């Protein structure tokens, strides 16, 4: 199990982008389609 | 987090989407609504389905997780399964 501030320091690293932290919060907040 | 945390997720991550061709999102996105759970992630990806017969976390369903409602409580172990319920809150936490 990966937690969740695990997985958004992975998100973040493999992402590249200086908008990652926000990215990561629009995943968390909207639903998956 | 630790590094060695952090590697191991980024290699899941990776073989998750190289596994099912998705881009980083996607497949963070689905770790995000399955807890982190791996067999659960990934039977999903593979199929749309956890391997547990329940469904996915929704916006509204962690919303009525912080509900202090005993009705809505109920509601979300009818829907999720208590198990399921008490691995989202240590998620969320």
């Amino acid at each position: 199990t990966i937690g969740m501030m695990t997985l958004k320091a992975a998100f973040k690293t493999l992402s590249g982008a200086q908008d990652s932290e926000a990215a990561f919060a629009k995943l968390d907040q909207k639903d998956l389609v | 987090v630790s590094q060695p945390e952090v590697g191991a997720a980024i290699k899941i991550i990776r073989q998750l989407m190289e596994k099912f061709n998705l881009d980083l999102s996607t497949v963070t996105q689905a770790f995000l609504k399955n807890s982190g759970e791996l067999e659960a992630t990934s039977a999903f990806l593979a199929s749309g389905q956890r391997a547990d017969g329940y469904p996915i976390w929704s916006r509204q369903d962690d919303i009525d997780l912080q509900k202090d409602d005993e009705d809505t409580r109920e509601a979300l172990v009818k829907k999720f399964g208590a198990q399921n319920v008490a691995r989202r809150i240590e998620f969320r936490k």
